[PDB]
């Protein structure tokens, strides 16, 4: 709770309102003009009832106020439903507005920056967060103007009949908003805290249904139960702690409204005996000036009940606002989005000079980098865990800052465009994922229009096509929940046809060849070396035997290049290479 | 509309709360007419009775009256919605534990039935749906019966004609209105429901495949896919915003009915008199402040459709009968396993071929196992028949001469140390991740199996109280791999099925690994899968599948002399 932060979330979501300017205009028009039908509406009400009650005249003499009286109720319920569907198409401008802007920073934040939260809270931002803005910008928004007009114009009506029932009005109306913000000043932080709990709790339960298999190995039914409970418990005390404020803010409103509503039916009753006469205008209080002062009782306090109402929504627009500018606010990848683009598809030369690659949180994970792999040569990047080889691979694909130089055929990575880079890249990473439904969509993700002699020479390439016959529909068989219908080696030579249908400039092989026997890599192997012959190429691999035509040999260690040069060089020149290569073939 | 039964009958744990709640929304409505029918006629009493009537009108009850019914009205309502949201929200965050209790036991082959995005939408967002059901259908319903009853009983002692003409139209709007919006939003609240789940599941695909999509060029059609979804979404949401519009106008006209006739009849007579005087006005102002009682009847049934949607996934999700059963029965632990199969076979769901063919083998207890085969041949099928992940269709697993199904689940656990191919990195804490196996160790033994596994490095800056996962440091794919097998190491469970543990690891590490399960692994019945065949030597029995069935067999020394597959594997 900063008032300096809600005045900066406030602001930022006041300016998303400008692209729905005219719709909020137009409610607030006809919520004014609600305001002129109610005064007419008792006017005439008042009228009838006095001439019927005092006057006593029949009921068929009175038909031009009985027809007026009509059509003023007409025309209450055309702006009534007008004013709602104004309100609400303003509303859904604006929020699809803000889910567009914040569905456009995470196309450009990557996957380091969506590692950033749980999937199950971004899922509860771009929803529930979103969508509770709705009645700040469709009811709270036109309510700012109609709680100062409509009541100013209700007393407006009642001051040339009696003065003395609205100083009743206006003795009431200055405690309203008084106790409106003082009651609901901490209801902002504590919708803060209310999508805190909910975002906790969605991005807990998606997280333990993803790892859902190992939580039934290590017999953790009970565990997560319980795990569940206490998220669960906080949400809903911080969801009960929210209510509280609005039906305390409503509550306290409330009680102020009866009791004028009270004040002046008493005035009223007691002036007509003559116990009490002042605030009549040297003249008899007619029954008619009681009527409106009293039908209008209710509806000069209505607009200010609606305040307070939507004033919760305001807290809760602001809650669900904080979390919103804090993604929008931190800086992504790359603070400036680049606009340079190389031209050629030709295989593009890789150079680092002090290449440091940090972390979103700002932790270095690969330590100096200084290379160079010229066009259409193919490196092997060869270390222990640890050692930072998929981070530089990750950094390649524009997915992680670095603070030093990395140009791409003499272009700053940080200045490509990135939309137009990676369809320079093909690559198969560490642990691939299918994203796509099927098998057959998966393969065709890079170009789905592909025709069927490409479709299947990627499929003969990468050996997929060899287990074809296993699956029910084919090449078109589902994949599943983390590609749960295929094994892991399966999905693992799927990925590898996606790297190998479309040519690139630069292929990233993250673990080519994993989970796969010795017969099935040893066919996978041959597409991908054959395939790193035909631009620039660097792979991460274990493999060293397999590995001696290739341009260089790499090896990290703690984020740092340590040795450089061919496989004839380096197996005999002892250093880390030997020594990891030792261990290979120890006993053979 | 049959569906909402089973949760309908979740009032019975909150049943004083919420028939409470149903009192104060009664006592709330009735002082709320009251306040400005007691007005309405006070005022025109008053000023017919006029100067002459005072020192003989009493007009020190209808004050009191006024002032009762104000902070009544404001009372009663704070107190309905205190009581009311109190108790919904326990009901909720109950039903909310009991629908996550019903993943588990569906959790290798149930779940997959399922899609993960939806499954989330359905406990997190569905369960909240059913809000409605519990604070806007039953109190506005029997509270707008309750009060029209007592208006038109109360105001059938002055006449009949009025009392049943105001009355009538009250109740042919509680009983006609709402059945009409419930039908004319059903085909919307489907939608409603239907689209946020699938928005919500194709959300989470695009943000969890993000990296495979961005690269190949799929985010911007994955996306156009993802705001499509929405552009339906929002359609079905405008379509509510206009049957609440066409409510509330609806509603304003019946209630302009009420006060049109009101006073068009009550002036020609009430009573039987001609001259009504002051009863026009306890008539007219009745009918003007009674149909705040239908102001939320009609949206109550409005969003049923969109409940009943919403009750449909949880029951569907809660109806879900688990594969597999465990026994009640209570055992203790072995110090020794030895397992037997004879005849395994094993069909995937929806599938015609076959993924296990027959397998039968002996491990002996404390007899180290290597399973080799190309890939798809079955070597994680096999071990995940062992976890009782499904029952295998005609074949028997024994586990110490006993079937693997009349074993406890809390000891089935306890007997089975798994490290899955796929590894999972939990968000929680490095402490808590390694806690999901032997929950009660302490802080210095989950570092020494750190130190041992080669993951010291965790231990740096905040060390065990590092959150890991999504939200924090993610480990590479070669220190998940270790990470897992420092789970099955702190397990320490008599039969260990270790699936390519060597998996993504250096030459160096694998080596530090390998000797280190040897050491660690020691009279310890151990099934190793693996694709590398280094340190196959130390194996009494190497086991090569294909397709299915167990091909061939035997130790190290005595496949190599025999020149079988495992032959060419080797060389
Ligand atoms: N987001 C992150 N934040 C902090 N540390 C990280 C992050 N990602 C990775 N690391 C660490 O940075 C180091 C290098 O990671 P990484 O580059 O993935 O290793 P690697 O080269 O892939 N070796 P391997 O395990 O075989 O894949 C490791 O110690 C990781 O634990
Ligand atoms: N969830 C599933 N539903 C249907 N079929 C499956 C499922 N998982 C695996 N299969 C099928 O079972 C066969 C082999 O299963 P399994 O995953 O045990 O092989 P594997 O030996 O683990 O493969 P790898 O060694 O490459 O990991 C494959 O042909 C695959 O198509
Ligand atoms: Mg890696
Ligand atoms: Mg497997």
């Amino acid at each position: 709770m900063n008032k300096s932060r809600q005045k900066e979330l406030t602001r930022w979501l006041k300016q998303q309102s400008v692209i729905s300017q005219r719709w909020l205009n137009i409610s607030r028009l006809l919520g004014f003009v609600s305001g002129i039908l109610i005064i007419a509406q008792a006017w005439f009400m008042a009228r009838i009832l006095q001439h019927m009650i005092m006057e006593n005249i029949p009921r068929e003499a009175l038909l031009l106020p009985f027809t007026l009286l009509v059509l003023t109720f007409v025309l209450r319920a055309w702006v009534v439903w007008l004013r709602e569907r104004v309100g609400y198409h303003a509303g859904q401008h604006i929020r699809f507005a803000i889910r567009r802007q914040v569905l456009d920073r995470l196309q450009q934040a990557g996957p380091a920056w969506i590692q950033g939260k749980p999937a199950g809270s971004w899922a509860t931002l771009v929803l529930e967060q979103i969508d509770d803005m709705h009645d700040y910008y469709a009811r709270y928004l036109p309510q700012m103007a109609l709680a100062v007009s409509v009541p100013l114009l209700i007393v407006v009506a009642i001051f040339p009949s009696n003065w003395a029932a609205a100083l009743i009005l206006l003795g009431t109306a200055p405690l309203i908003p008084l106790f409106m913000a003082l009651v609901g000043m901490g209801a902002a932080d504590a919708n803060r805290r209310n999508f805190l709990a909910l975002a906790r709790l969605s991005g807990h339960f998606l997280d333990r249904l993803r790892g859902m298999e190992t939580l039934r190995i290590f017999g953790r039914g009970e565990a997560e139960i319980e795990s569940i409970r206490s998220a669960s418990e906080d949400f809903r005390q911080r969801t009960m702690e929210v209510l509280r404020l609005a039906f305390l803010s409503s509550g306290i409103l409330e009680f102020f409204t009866s009791l004028s509503i009270a004040l002046v039916a008493v005035y009223f009753g007691f002036s007509y005996l003559g116990e009490l006469d002042f605030g009549h205008y040297d003249t008899g209080v007619t029954l008619a000036a009681g009527f409106l002062a009293l039908i209008l009782a209710p509806e000069f306090f209505q607009p200010l009940r609606d305040l307070g109402t939507f004033y919760h929504a305001k807290a809760q627009a602001v809650g669900a606002a904080d979390s919103l500018k804090t993604f929008m606010e931190t800086p992504l990848a790359h603070p400036q989005r680049g606009e340079a683009e190389l031209a050629s598809t030709d295989p593009v030369t890789i150079e680092a000079e002090e290449l440091f690659i940090t972390s979103p949180e700002g932790k270095t994970l690969a330590g100096p980098l200084n290379f160079t792999l010229p066009a259409g040569q193919r490196a092997v990047l060869v270390g222990r865990s640890g050692s930072g080889k998929s981070s530089l691979l990750n950094a390649l694909s524009g997915f992680l800052s670095y603070q030093g130089s990395l140009r791409i055929n003499g272009i700053e990575l940080r200045d490509l465009s990135p939309e137009s880079w990676r369809k320079h890249l093909s690559w198969v990473g560490q642990n691939p994922q299918l994203p796509a439904a099927t098998l057959r969509d998966n393969v065709l993700l890079a170009r789905p229009d592909a025709s069927e002699q490409e479709l299947q020479a990627a499929l003969d390439n990468a050996w997929v096509s060899e287990f074809l016959p296993l699956l029910p529909q084919g090449v078109d068989t589902p994949v599943g929940d983390q590609a749960a219908r295929l094994s892991v080696g399966q999905a693992q030579r799927v990925a590898v046809a996606r790297a190998l249908l479309n040519p690139c400039s630069l292929l990233l092989l993250d673990e080519p060849a994993a989970s796969l026997d010795a017969h099935s890599e040893q066919r996978v192997m041959e597409a991908l070396n054959a395939a790193s012959l035909r631009q620039t190429t660097l792979m991460v691999t274990h493999q060293l035997e397999d590995l001696a035509d290739w341009d260089v040999i790499w090896v990290m260690q703690d984020g740092r290049i340590i040795e450089q040069g061919r496989y004839a060089e380096l197996s005999v020149a002892g250093g880390p290479f030997a020594t990891l290569l030792a261990h290979r073939q120890e006993e053979i | 509309m049959r569906a909402l039964l089973p949760y309908l009958a979740l009032y019975k744990r909150h049943k004083w709360m919420l028939s409470l709640g149903i009192v104060l929304a009664i006592v709330t409505l009735l002082a709320s007419i009251g306040l400005l029918t007691l007005s309405g006629w006070f005022l025109s009493a008053s000023a017919v009775a006029g100067v002459a009537g005072l020192y003989s009108f009493n007009y020190m009850l209808p004050a009191a009256g006024v002032r009762g019914a104000a902070i009544t009205r404001t009372a009663g309502r704070y107190f309905e919605r205190l009581v009311s949201h109190d108790a919904t929200f326990r009901v909720l965050q109950h039903l909310r534990i009991y629908t996550f209790s019903k993943l588990l036991p569906l959790s290798p082959a149930g779940l997959a039935r399922y899609r993960q995005g939806e499954l989330l939408n359905r406990v997190v967002a569905d369960v909240d749906t059913l809000d409605h059901l519990y604070l806007r259908v039953i109190s506005p319903l029997v509270g707008a019966f309750v009060v029209i009853m007592v208006v038109t009983i109360g105001l059938s002692f002055l006449d009949f004609t009025l009392a049943f003409t105001l009355g009538g139209i009250m109740l042919l709007t509680l009983f006609l209105m709402p059945p009409l919006f419930y039908r004319a939003g059903k085909s919307t609240g489907q939608n409603l429901t239907h689209l946020r789940g699938q928005y919500r599941q194709q959300l989470t695909a695009w943000l969890q495949g993000q990296a495979e999509l961005t690269i190949f060029g799929a985010s911007d059609r994955y996306r156009t896919q993802l705001e499509n979804t929405e552009i339906q979404w929002l359609e079905a949401q405008r379509r509510q915003s206009e049957l609440t519009a066409l409510s509330q106008a609806i509603m304003l006209l019946i209630g302009a009915l009420a006060v049109i006739l009101m006073l068009w009849m009550a002036s020609g007579g009430v009573g039987g008199n001609a001259q009504p005087g002051a009863l026009i006005a306890l008539f007219v102002f009745c009918a003007l402040a009674a149909f705040e009682a239908l102001a939320p009847v009609t949206g109550a049934f409005q969003h049923l459709g969109q409940v009943i949607a919403s009750a449909v996934r949880i029951s569907d999700l809660t109806d879900q009968k688990p594969e597999v059963t465990f026994p009640d029965t209570q055992t203790r632990v072995a110090d020794r396993v030895s397992l037997t199969l004879r005849d395994v076979q094993f069909t995937y769901p929806e599938q015609s071929q076959q993924a296990l063919k027959g397998i039968s083998l002996q491990v002996n207890a404390g007899e180290h196992i290597a399973i080799l085969g190309r890939t798809g041949c079955g070597k994680s099928t096999l071990l995940q028949q062992l976890t009782r992940a499904w029952d295998p269709q005609q074949g028997e697993i024994l586990l110490n001469d006993s079937p693997i199904a009349s074993l406890n689940e809390a000891a089935l656990r306890q007997t089975i140390s798994v490290v899955p191919q796929r590894v999972h990195l939990f968000s929680a804490t490095l402490r808590d991740n390694l806690l999901l196996a032997s929950p009660g160790s302490s802080d210095e033994a989950l570092s020494e199996i750190l130190r041992r596994v080669g993951l010291e490095k965790l231990l740096e800056d905040a060390g065990l109280n590092s959150w890991l996962g999504e939200g924090g440091r993610q480990l590479s794919g070669g220190e998940l791999r270790r990470l897992a097998i420092a789970r099955a190491l702190l397990h320490d469970a008599p039969l260990v099925l270790l699936d390519q543990p060597t998996e993504g690891l250096d030459a160096t590490t694998e080596s530090q690994i390998l000797e280190l399960l040897a050491e660690m692994m020691r009279e310890k019945t151990v099934l190793m899968v693996t694709h590398r065949l280094r340190g196959l030597s130390r194996f009494q029995q190497i086991i090569v599948m294909d397709n299915g069935q167990i091909i061939e067999q035997g130790t190290h020394a005595e496949l190599l002399a025999r020149q079988g597959r495992y032959y060419q594997f080797k060389q």
